[PDB]
């Protein structure tokens, strides 16, 4: 879907796991430090995407993911991958 | 649309506390502490099928001595023979 | 030979108690979850619990104080241990069937989240109540106290927390046979 | 030889009367009289447990108090927990007298006291899980009047099924050829039923009045736990390696 | 007879208090709208006793 739906749906499940703010979540914050996030709770955000919007995520990507539009643009990418 | 059994709980919540508070009142009263009452009904360990038990007993009938299969035993200790 | 008809008597009893009291949680877990494997799984995780938890016992108290298990110690144990640790599994199966509606995966998270520290709470207290028993002058009390209240520690910190969820995880749709549950639901749309 | 037999009751009063003469009378310098056997053993061990009953009683209490303490973090709601486990232990201490009082059923030293502490113990367990929820539903943001509901909603038949649970098993000891087995059966599974009773019936109707007067019943923490859902996510993504371990506890006891 | 002859006698009958009942009105409301809960409220306490 759009960019913008991607992150309002990310941002959702980050607010779950963590509880940072969906409006505080935006693409060029990083999971690093700007959201303090660590692996564990990135991996849980994938679980939750995957049994709500259906994207799968395996743990190799989530490494190489960095920001959130880093990983909008990979899920971004798995709907382009039809 | 409550349920019927946690809104009796609920609407009559006063009466049922004090319903309880009336049933253990009646309890303690009428019937001695569990400690008095629980030693009078001290049930034998030893059970009926054990054969020990019975062979000591069988001892006592066929002797004509006793009927039951505990004894104790005093030791007269002293400082000299 | 009395105690050897206590010994005896305590061999066959432990046998029939421990088969009799599997049974009966077994139909009564089946019952209220309405699913053939999810009550054999509680059956079945709380009856590891008791193996190790029956190690610490002994290595307590012939081991580290040197006085052995009273006799009578192992059927009164057996009872209480499978009693509780198939409540506490209970509670966080119950609560995941409450919480499966939205994926397993997920649900599975919920109801750790939804029943954590509150379980945990009430699991220690348990424990502490049994190892409150051990103040008896009588070390057969006493025994019997520390025994139960190892096997609730754990039976709290590992059966509930640990193998009880990664059990229904492999199983996913079978953890709750014979009913029909879904892996996952329909995948949803990223919302506006 | 003396009347009774071992674990008898009227076997203790043989082995108090025997005893009672040989301390009653003029033992010569240096000797004295020591009774002495099995059923003499026994009977003692029926007094121990009974004498210390009342040190196990209190004991309990202290350590479930500092606990209760702890997770709620409120001393007000400590003591409304404290409340319900006071009517629980009372209730199965009288039915249980009560019923042997009227020849119902035996009890031994062993039923007596295990008659107490489990009774305290699972009145205090069926209290959390209550109170457990409804401030869970509070920190939802349901008000209290809907709290009460969705409390007894999700735990009545719990713990209504957890507390037959344990009925049940302590029925299974009934059927024993032992006697202490046997006679204990009996009373701890009417004693379990009384606690479920009172738990789900003083349970709520206190729950119910307390909460309308004042801040008493609403969570002060307010906070997460940060290992749970650390330990959660790591069983669904990767539940073998958790099972493994969970399977080397377990054999560390069979060793 | 007494209360007839009184009663013509000055203001001797006549009420004092003057008030209404605000205990009765309220539990009669209770006893129709739901008979089975006070019936049972009712059924609890006769078996109080026979302990
Ligand atoms: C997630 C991970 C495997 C890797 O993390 P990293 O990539 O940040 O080193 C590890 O750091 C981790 O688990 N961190 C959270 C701490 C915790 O309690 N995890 C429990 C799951 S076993």
């Amino acid at each position: 879907a759009t960019q913008e739906e991607i992150i309002a749906g990310l941002a959702e499940i980050i607010e779950e796991v963590t509880g940072i703010e969906p409006s505080e979540v935006t693409p060029e914050k990083s999971f690093v430090d700007d959201l303090d996030i660590d692996s564990l709770s990135m991996v849980e955000i994938a679980v939750q995407t995957e049994d709500k919007y259906g994207v799968k995520i395996p743990d190799e990507d989530l490494a190489g993911l960095r920001t959130v539009g880093d990983v909008v643009a990979y899920i971004q990418k798995l709907e382009e991958e039809n | 649309p409550r349920p019927r059994l946690p809104w009796f709980l609920r609407t009559f919540a006063v009466p049922i506390i004090l319903a309880w508070v009336a049933v253990v009142a009646i309890l303690n009263t009428v019937v001695p502490t569990l400690d008095e009452v629980g030693e009078m009904r001290a049930v034998s360990m030893a059970p009926n099928d054990a054969p020990s038990t019975l062979a000591i007993k069988r001892v006592g009938q066929v002797f004509e001595e006793y009927d039951t299969s505990s004894s104790v035993m005093i030791v007269l200790e002293g400082e000299e023979p | 030979a009395t105690y050897n008809d206590m010994q005896i008597g305590a061999d066959y009893d432990l046998i029939i108690v421990a088969a009799s009291a599997l049974i009966l949680i077994f139909i009564i877990m089946m019952v209220l979850t309405r699913a053939v494997v999810a009550a054999a799984v509680i059956v079945g995780t709380v009856v590891l619990s008791l193996a190790s938890a029956f190690g610490l016992s002994v290595l307590l108290w012939q081991h580290i104080v040197g006085i052995p298990l009273h006799w009578m110690v192992l059927p009164m144990s057996v009872i209480v241990l499978l009693a509780v640790g198939a409540d506490y599994n209970l509670l966080l199966v119950s609560r995941m069937k409450e919480e499966i509606h939205a994926g397993i995966r997920t649900g599975i998270i919920r109801a750790m989240v939804g029943t954590g520290a509150v379980v945990t709470a009430a699991g220690l207290v348990f424990a502490f109540t049994m190892a409150s028993m051990a103040v008896s002058s009588l070390i057969t009390i006493g025994q019997v106290g520390t025994t139960i209240g190892l096997g609730l520690l754990f039976d709290t910190l590992v059966v509930r927390s640990l193998m009880t969820p990664s059990i229904a995880t492999l199983l996913g749709r079978w953890f709750w046979w014979p009913q029909r549950v879904r892996e996952r639901p329909v995948p949803s749309k990223w919302p506006t | 030889y003396i009347a009774g037999d071992q674990g008898e009751s009227l076997a203790n009063e043989s082995v108090e009367a025997v005893r009672k003469i040989a301390t009653e009378r003029e033992t010569p310098s240096g000797v004295k009289a020591y009774v002495t056997g099995a059923a003499a053993t026994s009977a003692d061990q029926r007094a121990e447990g009974d004498a210390s009953m009342k040190l196990i009683e209190g004991v309990t209490f202290a350590v479930i108090t500092v606990m209760l303490l702890a997770v709620y973090r409120s001393v007000i709601t400590t003591l409304i927990v404290l409340a319900m486990v006071v009517l629980g232990l009372s209730g199965a201490r009288g039915i249980v007298a009560f019923l042997g009082f009227y020849n119902v059923f035996g009890l031994t030293t062993f039923a007596t006291n295990m008659v107490v502490t489990l009774a305290i113990a699972a009145a205090t367990d069926y209290a959390i899980f209550l109170i457990g929820r409804y401030q869970e539903a509070r920190r939802a943001g349901e008000d209290r009047e809907s709290a009460y509901y969705t409390m007894f909603h999700g735990t009545a038949h719990v713990v209504l099924a957890s507390g037959l649970t344990i009925a049940g098993a302590t029925l299974c000891l009934h059927f024993t050829r032992l006697p202490y087995f046997q006679t204990m059966g009996v009373p701890l599974a009417i004693g379990m039923l009384i606690v479920v009773a009172a738990a789900l019936t003083a349970g709520p109707a206190v729950i119910s009045v307390v909460s309308r007067f004042g801040k008493t019943l609403e969570p002060k923490r307010f906070s997460r736990s940060p290992g749970w859902h650390r330990v959660g996510t790591a069983t669904v993504r990767w539940p073998g390696a958790i099972l493994v371990c969970a399977v080397v506890a377990a054999l560390i006891g069979l060793l």
